[PDB]
């Protein structure tokens, strides 16, 4: 439903860094661009956020 | 329920166990411990030069439990080694804090 | 009265909060080893470990919401201090107890017409040495839309990172073995630079260059290298066997922390030291 | 006080007794329990 | 735990009733996994992070 606060392989905290990809998705970076400036260097941790699927905004209307 | 981590029962930490068939030859049974002290137990008793077998074992992967067997010469005693061993490794563990503070020292 | 001590050596190249980089040597991968497993397994934090749920009407169930907060860093200094819950008397659990136990609160609720979000800036504890870690916005909880409402109590204590995830301080403590590169000159002349630049080509990272300048190779960064045969495989692939070769420079090693802030990343070695100091006093023959 | 809600609406009724299960305000015959007031305990793990 | 109670009825005279749990489940040491080409399997064993081989970058 949200990103998970950490990493599943290293443990890495992530979980403060989902609106502020978004914010650079929005301003047309590509992926590789967009977790490069974010600071995530293995690649664990990159594809915690590259295949994350936001499920909390449709669960938000149907009640 | 998740407290059986590090507590032993009422056995003892450490027991000894002096074996029949070969002399000068020892079974240390440590319990609540792993690859963690007893690799450096034994790497650090194979630097010692009265000792002529060391060498650690878990009796089994899920067991939090090690077997440490040591055979030595007539100059010295199993129990003599470990010892010897333990108390090097407290030595060098002092000198690695002391040089390690003065560096985090340095840096700043 | 014999001695068959060794004396390590350190020697820091980068050092920063969350973050350290040094280099040891002068003693045996069993002690790196060591060193390594316990900053990962051994030395505690402070985490949540009791939720307590008055009101949630927000669209995640509880256990999700429990873990959530079990997996949030809070500040830890006094981890190395206070007591383990079953060894404290002082108490009953179930409160706010010092030596093994912290309380905090969270209390939510929207009456805007915009989503609200819930985050780790919301959480009040009633010690004030014991607060989640300042990085942004704060890691998020949950939302909530409207007429919708958190509210619990958290109880946390002490443990180590054998015990759950939770408790490790570590998101990554690694080391890498130092190399030796030799590269036999005598058979580098034998080679037109185009075969040279095939042959550097063979590497993956930026551990070989080519200077021009004096129409040769160099050995740049040797500590790029990562083990792998490619460069090497290549030299026999072109049957000019043994023009380089690496061997791992023994009792030399590279040492990288990071922590996820609970402590600081010369805390961690130092703990990692004093714990390891400490159980191979408690293991000792009284004879 | 046990009492029930419309899942149409949402009024709340209360029902004690084994009449019918219907609303009042709609007719529509679907209800919930309400979830009322207490301390739930849970582990972080 | 329980979720949910839904109370319903009918048009020809009958009551229903529905209660719903809730359960909370990580592997355990039986459970059944598989890849996206065919390749199930059971799981074995449960290992410690710090047994775990380790690259250069601590994955
Ligand atoms: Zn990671
Ligand atoms: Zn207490
Ligand atoms: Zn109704």
């Amino acid at each position: 439903m949200i990103i998970p606060v950490r990493c599943f392989t290293c443990g890495k905290v992530i979980g403060n860094k989902w609106d502020t990809y978004l914010d650079l998705l929005q301003a047309d970076y590509t992926e590789g661009d967009a977790l490069d400036a974010i600071g995530l260097v293995r690649y664990c941790c990159r594809r915690m956020l590259m295949t994350h699927v936001d499920l909390i905004e449709k669960l938000l209307n149907y009640n | 329920r998740y407290e059986r981590f590090v507590v032993p029962e009422g056995t003892k930490k450490v027991s000894y166990e002096r074996d029949t068939k070969i002399i000068n030859a020892a079974s240390f049974t440590i319990e609540r411990e792993d690859h963690t002290i007893g690799n450096i137990v034994r790497m650090q008793l194979h630097r010692d030069e009265n000792v002529l077998f060391a060498g650690y074992q878990l009796p089994h992967p899920l067991k939090y439990k090690i077997i440490v067997r040591i055979h030595t010469t007539s100059q010295s005693s199993p129990m003599q080694a470990y010892n010897q061993a333990i108390n090097d490794l407290d030595k060098e563990l002092d000198f690695l804090k002391s040089q390690f503070e003065a560096e985090v020292a340095k840096f700043s | 009265g014999a001695t068959y001590q060794r004396f390590p050596k350190v020697k820091i190249r980068e050092l920063k909060d969350d973050y350290a980089k040094f280099e040891l040597r002068d003693t045996d991968v069993s002690m790196a080893n060591a060193l390594r497993r316990v900053m990962i397994s051994e030395v505690p934090t402070v985490a949540i470990d009791l939720v307590e749920i008055e009101v949630n009407s927000s669209v995640l169930n509880d256990e999700f919401i429990a873990h959530r907060l079990g997996l949030i860093p809070l500040t830890s200094e006094r981890a190395m201090s206070m007591r383990f819950s079953r060894d404290c008397d002082a108490c009953d659990g179930d409160g706010q107890c010092e030596f093994c136990s912290v309380e905090f609160r969270l209390s939510a609720k929207c009456v805007t017409d915009q989503t609200l979000d819930v985050t780790s800036k919301d959480l009040y504890s009633a010690d004030p040495t014991v607060t989640p870690v300042d990085f942004q916005r704060g890691i998020i909880i949950v939302k909530l839309r409207r007429g919708q409402e958190l509210k619990l109590r958290a109880i946390a204590r002490k443990g180590i990172g054998k015990d759950h995830a939770k408790w490790s301080p570590a998101a990554t403590v690694t080391f890498m073995y130092e190399p030796d590169i030799i590269i036999n000159e005598d058979m580098m002349d034998t080679l037109t630079d185009d075969e040279k630049i095939d042959l550097i080509e063979s590497s993956p990272t930026k551990v070989f260059d080519f200077d021009a300048v004096t129409r040769q190779v160099v050995v740049v960064d040797p500590e790029a290298y990562t083990y792998d045969e490619e460069v090497i495989k290549k030299a026999e692939a072109m049957g000019k066997q043994g023009l380089i070769e690496i061997r791992p420079k023994d009792d030399s090693f590279i040492f990288t922390v990071e922590s996820t802030g609970a402590v600081k990343a010369s805390q961690l070695v130092l703990n990692a030291i004093d714990l390891l100091k400490q159980k191979l006093d408690a293991v000792r023959l009284s004879d | 006080p046990v009492t029930y809600v419309c899942g149409d609406c949402g009024q709340e009724n209360t029902l004690k007794s084994g009449d019918v299960i219907q609303c009042r305000e709609c007719g529509y015959r679907i209800l919930y329990k309400k979830r009322t007031r207490r301390v739930v305990q849970y582990e972080a793990r | 735990i329980v979720q949910k109670v839904v109370l319903s009825s009918n048009d020809d005279g009958k009551n229903y009733a529905t209660v719903s749990l809730r359960q909370v489940r990580s592997p355990c040491l039986g459970d059944k996994f598989s890849s996206m080409h065919g390749q199930k399997g059971v799981l074995g064993y449960i290992e410690e992070q710090e047994n775990f081989a380790f690259t250069n970058q601590g994955i």
